RNA sequence: UGUAAUCCCCUUGGCGGUU
């Protein structure tokens, strides 16, 4: 519960002084790089491969032109061992 | 000593558009860093038109000091100084 | 690289109304028309169309790019009028010009089958 | 390389009408009658047959890369 | 909306003066902004930017321009600016210069325009 | 009060006359014919084996540009408008081409003919490749000598010539009025007599010649329409016609249900 | 053997015509890469004084 | 492991990263890698 | 002002289309008696000083396979050289950094298709890769036309 | 609970593009 705090203002041990925090206020995506295919939307059954997977907007690039797009997971067809899953993977 | 008397103050009494340039920077600057407002905003957001409508109004609280050439100045007001 | 997808000049956002009317307080009577994914083709016809009207005063169009797919329509009407109704007017005249051309090219190319 | 299935300028297809375009030439046939023999009215389309280069002859002659 | 959607932000800037990165960031969302922070937004319309084609023989080589963004990958210019510029489009290239203060952009939009 | 009159009829062509309506509607309509009647046409290629001289991605720009039979395309469904996860036989057709070269001497060539409907929807005339005629081998698609093959499987969309030009019925529409330029709508260049200088439109016959010692019309407005439609095969000619008529008035059907609802 | 070899292929790879040691004041460019963006461009090259 | 294919009479074999790179039929020193198994698609545009 | 107008339906029908070529080239460089570079697909964990770009289209032997869509900064030729290793053999389980990346990525502006991939041996004896990418480039706006 | 990565020469010469 300790908080090393440090200001210029004070002097004493170079600024630095200990201070409860109680006392103070403020001032691995395993879908990764895998083959995908869309399901929805304008760009149906198309053939990707997943780039960016920060949350519920999936970065895909495709093959067919050369860009990448955003999508959301719902629209996602993961590629597995059998056939197409959807986003369950 | 450097400093020139308002009574003797020779320069033009205009706004030069440096100086406009200047002052409008200036102040939009201090208001994007939460500077007072001196005049009423209506519907306004850019810091650049907050400043405008200051000036427009003679409400900027900014001194211009213009140098001479041999090192003296004289300390004009942009609430004194006529704007185009 | 930055060319836009090509679908979107005729496949409207959900968000994007396909048709927006705001009013033209300069004169009296008249209204502003924003078309949302049309072009010269439904425009060109529904100006020449009320052009003919004699309650229409004013009607006219543009296109303010060619890279965005929308045009701007004004029309302003005698003050019998609201602008509106001679819009709709003229959509429905031209729906049954556009029919009985259809029902007579159908008898032509039957006859001359 | 090949022959465009469209023509550039309109969109007809003269895509089918190259082997035809070969065999009325062979036959004496000169250009212009062997291209209105083939309904190429507009010069638009009768510029893709009379001045297309045929390239994949010269790319086959090349001993195939697999087997 | 991050550095990927338009309009965007790139960087968020403390008053420390560090630096977070939105693409490398799990928690975009969960960023709250304090005042006297800094967005690195994306260029958006209305912009002043200063525009330029070299050899510069004189100073209206040089003037600032309002920003408005469009689909493809060239710069476009109304084209009676291509006199002081002495430029046409059979090839030409020009310079755009981003300024990065309210100071910067007041002296562009009153001086340079 | 509008009125038709064919001139000539064929499958792939009719010539036609129309009279009493605007030159606007005219021209909307020869807009809508060209760029906006759904026709059906190859929109996604997968490439299982490829060993021609040709690139993959050439051979299926060549393949998207195949005319394919698009009568029954009322019935079919857009693939954005399919809720169906993945493509169903409502909103696609898929074709299949499989060619090889066997022996070690010769040449193979790769005809549209060799393209096999596989799947589509439930007895609507769609997705054949369009053929001349029972003996036309069709559009070369690629020629191949010995051990070269090719095997792809082809999915076929609705769409508009709007998205991409492959999806156009119409070839060119030929479009025409006032042959002898009574409306003195155009002026016309000359050296040294206008008259003798510029040659006689191809329907000059079917309008009076204007008389010497008559004055200038200004309240005439242009009347007769001549126009021509030609096809690529995909569609008939008076279908590309109705259907061009069809899709305008839902257009506007559309616009009058906006404004209604506007309300 | 070595020296021949070296020189000659030193000089027509970078252009620089004398010996390596004394690339300066030597005449350079006399070797250049064949232009081959188009049938008409290579047969210009190789025609160019 | 991976499959390669030699440049002048285009034999198939594979080699272990540890093989001299050559042809074993023919004594080839340019060989090719074979395509990748996965799907290609393209647009049609 | 030189600038002019094009069909694009003419576009759309293939005018003016063309294809597009590089070739990138790399081979194992020869320091020593026994320092030799190799041709391998690095891992995170026994490589240090990565490339940003994914590893994950590598095969086996570190180079990619034609026929596989590539995009900017995608490494294409995985290639590390050997480091001398630190005292992290003290208490790391085999984990421990001893070759460094000199990986090859795709230029960061291109895009395309991996069309042949060349494996042979130099002058030296030594492995020699070489890898070519096409792509179709269409007419846009922008794009510099001459009679 | 197994948790993913941040870095790039220099010199020279040639060939070009826009004026
Ligand atoms: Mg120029
Ligand atoms: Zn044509
Ligand atoms: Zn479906
Ligand atoms: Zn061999």
């Amino acid at each position: 519960n300790f908080l090393f705090l440090r200001s210029r203002e004070i002097v004493e041990n170079q600024g630095v002084f200990v201070t409860s925090s109680n006392r103070v206020k403020t001032i691995r995506d395993p879908t990764l790089n895998k083959t995908v295919k869309i399901r929805q939307g304008g760009y149906k059954g198309k053939i990707g491969i997943v780039k960016e997977a920060n949350g519920d907007r999936f970065r895909v690039e495709l093959h067919n032109p050369n860009k990448t797009i955003p999508i959301p997971c719902s629209f996602l067809l993961i590629e597995s061992t059998h056939g197409w899953v959807p986003y369950e993977d | 000593e450097l400093a020139i008397l308002k009574e003797e103050r020779t320069t033009t009494p205009y706004l030069t558009k440096y100086e406009r340039a200047r002052i409008l920077g200036t102040r939009a600057l201090q208001i994007s860093m939460n500077a007072p407002v001196l005049v009423d905003i209506e519907g306004e957001t850019d810091p650049l038109q907050i400043a405008m409508k200051e000036l427009s109004q003679r409400k900027i609280p900014l001194v211009i000091r213009r140098y001479l050439p041999d090192g003296s100045y004289e300390d004009w007001g942009c609430d004194e100084l006529i704007v185009d | 690289m930055n060319a836009p997808d090509r679908f979107e000049l005729f496949i409207l956002p959900d968000d994007v109304p396909k048709l927006k009317i705001t009013p033209d307080s300069r004169v009296p009577n008249c209204i502003i028309i924003k078309f949302e994914r049309e072009d010269h083709t439904l425009a060109n016809l529904l100006r020449e169309e009320l052009a003919l009207y004699p309650d229409v005063t004013f009607v006219a169009y543009k296109v303010e790019h060619p890279l965005f797919a929308n045009f701007v329509m004004r029309l302003q009407t005698e003050e019998g009028t609201r602008p509106k109704q001679a819009l709709e007017r003229a959509c429905a005249s031209i729906i049954n010009k556009l029919k009985t051309l259809d029902h007579k090219f159908n008898e032509e190319w039957n006859i001359k089958n | 390389m090949i022959i465009p299935v469209r023509c550039f300028s309109c969109g007809k297809v003269v895509g089918d009408k190259w082997d035809a375009y070969l065999r009325l030439l062979e036959e004496g046939k000169q250009e212009g009658d062997a291209l209105d023999e083939l309904k190429l009215k507009r010069y638009c389309c009768r510029r893709m047959v009379l001045t297309h280069v045929d390239l994949i002859e010269k790319f086959l002659r090349y001993n195939p890369l697999e087997k | 909306n991050g550095p990927n959607e338009h309009p965007g932000a790139k960087y968020v800037i403390r008053d420390n003066g560090d630096r977070i990165d939105l693409r490398y960031h799990k928690r975009a969302g969960d960023i709250v902004l304090q005042y006297g922070w800094k967005v690195e937004r994306h260029l958006m319309d209305d912009d002043p930017v200063l525009f330029n084609r070299q050899p510069s023989l004189h100073k209206m080589s040089m003037m600032a321009h309002r920003v408005k963004v469009m689909p493809y990958s060239t710069f476009r210019l109304n084209l009676s600016v291509t006199s002081p510029y002495n430029a046409d489009f059979d090839g030409d290239e020009m310079n755009l210069h981003v300024p990065q203060s309210e100071e910067t952009r007041a002296e562009l939009s009153q001086l340079c325009a | 009060e509008p009125k038709v009159n064919i001139i000539n009829a064929q499958d792939d062509e009719v010539e036609l006359m129309l009279s009493d309506v605007n030159l606007s509607l005219a021209n909307s309509l020869r807009r809508t014919m060209l760029a906006e009647v759904p026709t059906l046409a190859i929109d996604l290629v997968e490439i299982k084996m490829n060993t021609s001289v040709l690139a993959d991605e050439f051979i299926s720009h060549r393949l998207g540009l195949i005319p394919l039979v698009s009568e029954d395309v009322e019935e079919m469904k857009y693939s954005r408008d399919c809720t169906c996860e993945d493509y169903c036989d409502e909103c696609s057709v898929v074709l299949e081409l499989s060619a090889r070269h066997e022996g070690e001497e010769g040449t193979t060539d790769v005809y549209s003919s060799s393209l096999i409907k596989v799947s589509g929807p439930g007895n609507l005339n769609v997705g054949e490749p369009v053929r001349r005629d029972d003996y036309d081998q069709g559009i070369l698609l690629c020629k191949l000598r010995n051990h070269q093959e090719l095997n792809i499987r082809c999915i076929a969309k609705k769409g508009i010539a709007k998205e991409h030009a492959k999806w156009s019925p119409c070839s060119a529409i030929a479009f025409e009025y006032d042959p002898h330029n009574k409306l003195k709508h155009t002026d016309f260049w000359f050296e040294v007599d206008a008259k003798k200088e510029w040659p006689d439109s191809k329907y000059a016959t079917w309008e009076e010649p204007p008389k010497p010692g008559e004055v200038f019309d200004y309240k005439a407005k242009p009347n007769r329409f001549y126009m021509t439609v030609e096809t690529t095969g995909s569609l008939k000619a008076n279908q590309v016609f109705s259907r061009g008529i069809k899709t305008l008035q839902e257009k506007l059907a559309n616009v009058l249900f906006e404004l209604e609802n506007s309300r | 053997s070595t020296t021949i070899t070296s020189g000659l292929k030193y000089s027509l790879a970078t252009g620089n015509w004398g010996e390596q040691k004394k690339a300066m004041s030597s005449r350079a460019g006399v070797s250049q890469v064949l232009n081959r963006y188009t049938y008409s461009s290579t047969l210009s090259h190789l025609r160019r004084t | 492991g991976v499959k390669y294919t030699c440049g002048a009479c285009a034999h198939n074999f594979s080699l272990n990263k540890s093989d001299p790179v050559r042809c074993k039929e023919c004594g080839h020193r340019v060989i090719y890698k074979a395509r990748t198994k996965r799907m290609i698609q393209f647009d049609a545009r | 002002e030189d600038s002019m107008i094009m069909n694009q339906s003419s576009i759309d029908r293939g005018l003016f289309r063309s294809l597009f070529f590089r070739s990138y080239m790399d081979q194992e460089k020869r320091f020593g008696i026994s320092i030799v570079e190799e041709f391998e697909k690095p891992t995170r964990a026994t490589t240090l000083r990565l490339k940003h770009g994914t590893y994950e289209k590598l095969d086996e032997d570190g180079l990619i396979a034609p026929g596989v869509r590539v995009s900017g900064d995608d490494i294409i030729i995985g290639k590390t050289t050997p480091i001398p290793p630190d005292t992290e053999e003290l208490g790391q389980r085999t984990k421990y950094h001893t070759k460094r990346d000199a990986s090859t990525p795709l230029r960061s502006t291109e895009n395309g298709i991996v069309d042949q991939v060349l494996l042979t041996t130099n002058q030296e004896g030594l492995k020699f890769v070489k890898v070519r990418m096409r792509t179709t480039k269409v007419p846009q706006i922008g794009d510099k036309f001459a009679s």
